[PDB]
């Protein structure tokens, strides 16, 4: 017998749309995104001969993705961000090698990142749907605001919109209802799996204090999800995988061969 | 009222925020010299009244004085220009009105004064000396505005000779809502201001916001992805002149 080894990435930009404005601040993060992680992941699924993933995309992300004058401004800031790469390459040649490297590197880099977005008609949903497709990849869906649902749960009617608008929304975009669900925060309060049941939810993930002070524990930890009376599967953290794995103060990410954030 | 009436009592009278501001109706006079406010006491309009009658008297008679001395030394009639904001009547002063019209009624009686319109003075004076003024004003970093100012007119200007002669109403809706932005970010008001509470703050917002809105615009045309429902967005808050035609830049100065 072999370990199942479940990696889980969440994917999640608030809604931010200004278009009363021509460049918002508060858009860049959206860009970066696209183009350090979402594009990426897309290069990946593609290069690699298998692998098995699980992400969300939360509502708020797939409706900014789809929003065709986001594609057409992420767009323009690449070819902004390519002609930046092309003044760097030159203006690098005397300096550093390692830089003068870079710069070259940048420039190859962003043109293929550009030209992805462009193999999708700049709807990258098309890409990840693609791969849900295939069975490699595995999409949840999130509320729809990515609200912290426990904080709302004397209000019933908003937590359980929260949820339905989320599932009509990924159905809109996926064209397939979804199976699982990623509470934000995994906020997760008692008779909540019932409104996740009545959506046609089949699973959601909690924090491992959900099955470590549960009435009776799971007998086998959080390494086997359990069912709910109602009969939502859960799926608990492995909090030996936790955060700190990935801390730049304490995890791999802090090597000193890795690329410097805070210096651009 | 809206600082001392309960909260409870007050609350949909004052800002939505749940803020206490001004309503309006106020009931104290100004009292005494004092520094603690809460001695005020209440309003009363008859002695208020009697108070604007003192005044309007004392200014008629200073303004007599004023012509009878200048008469007399000048062999022709002086015409005294008294300029005032018009809030000073009526909104910072609540019975500014009540001292103009108190004040017109006894000019009106005065055998040594007549008010004139500034358009009856032109009309009737013949003898006018001829000269010309000083500059003046009737007076009283922060840079990047000022920058920003400059290549705003230099553009403007530019544009407006460039498509003089275009009849595409899409880029003439773009040049004159330009031209509106930049009017908006000249207002002195934003600048040093008249505010009441206004504070550099709502005002250099002010600023920074036209400033914003005109270079958008200036990049959508200068690249051809002018964006309408953006352009309408700025029609509709920034509406100020409609009629407003950006040609007005084009023509010669000097």
């Amino acid at each position: 017998m072999r370990g199942k080894i479940l990696i889980f990435l969440h994917a999640h930009l608030p809604y931010v749309h200004h278009p009363e404005y021509d460049h918002f601040l508060e858009e860049r993060w959206l860009f970066e995104a696209i183009t350090e992680t979402y594009i990426p992941l897309l290069m990946m699924f593609d290069e690699i001969e298998d692998f098995r993933l699980t992400m969300s995309i939360t509502p708020p992300l797939m409706e900014m993705l789809s929003s065709r004058d986001l594609q057409e401004k992420y767009e323009r800031h690449m070819e902004k961000l390519i002609e930046l790469a092309n003044k760097e390459v030159e203006r690098t040649k005397k300096e550093h090698p390692l830089k003068h490297k870079m710069a070259k590197f940048y420039r190859e880099h962003f043109e293929k990142i550009l030209n992805v977005f462009r193999s999708y008609d700049g709807n990258i949903l098309e890409g990840f749907k693609k791969y849900q497709e295939t069975g490699k990849l595995e999409i949840v869906t999130c509320n729809a605001t990515h609200a912290f649902l426990p904080l709302y749960q004397m209000y019933p009617e908003v937590v359980n919109a929260q949820i339905t608008v989320g599932v009509k929304n990924y159905e809109k975009h996926m064209k397939k209802h979804p199976r699982g669900i990623w509470l934000a925060e995994c906020g997760y309060y008692q008779g909540l799996d019932l409104y996740l049941a009545q959506n046609n939810v089949e699973y959601f993930f909690v924090d491992s204090h959900a099955f470590w002070f549960a009435d009776e524990q799971p007998r086998y930890g959080v390494y086997r999800p359990i069912m709910t009376p109602s009969g939502v599967f859960a799926f608990a953290r492995d909090p030996e995988s936790s955060e700190q794995v990935w801390s730049a103060a304490v995890g791999y990410p802090g090597d000193p061969r890795y690329r410097e954030f805070y210096r651009d | 009222i809206g600082f001392d009436r309960e909260m409870e009592y007050i609350k949909d009278y004052i800002d939505p925020s749940g803020v206490r501001i001004n309503t309006g109706i106020k009931y104290h006079r100004i009292t005494s010299k004092s520094l603690d406010a809460s001695q005020k006491e209440y309003y009363d309009i008859d002695l208020a009244m009697e108070a604007v009658e003192e005044h309007a008297r004392d200014f008629l008679h200073k303004k007599e004085s004023q012509a009878r001395r200048l008469m007399d030394i000048m062999g022709v009639e002086p015409v005294i220009v008294a300029p005032f904001d018009a809030e000073l009547f009526g909104h910072w002063w609540f019975e500014g009105v009540f001292f103009l019209k108190r004040f017109f009624e006894l000019v009106n009686e005065s055998k040594d004064l007549k008010l004139v319109t500034a358009s009856e003075v032109i009309d009737t004076l013949e003898e006018v000396q001829i000269a010309t003024p000083a500059d003046s004003s009737w007076g009283a970093t922060n840079d990047w505005i000022y920058r920003h100012l400059h290549e705003m007119i230099e553009r403007m200007i530019d544009l407006s000779k460039k498509y003089y002669n275009s009849s595409d109403p899409l880029v003439e809706r773009v040049l004159n809502q330009m031209l509106r932005e930049l009017f908006l970010a000249q207002s002195s008001d934003w600048a040093f201001i008249m505010t009441t509470r206004t504070s550099v703050q709502y005002a250099e917002n002010r600023t920074k916001l036209h400033i914003k809105r005109f270079l958008n615009l200036y990049d959508q045309l200068v690249s051809g992805r002018i964006d309408e429902e953006m352009l309408r967005y700025y029609e509709w808050t920034d509406a100020i002149f409609p009629e407003i035609n950006f040609r007005v830049m084009a023509r010669d100065v000097i």
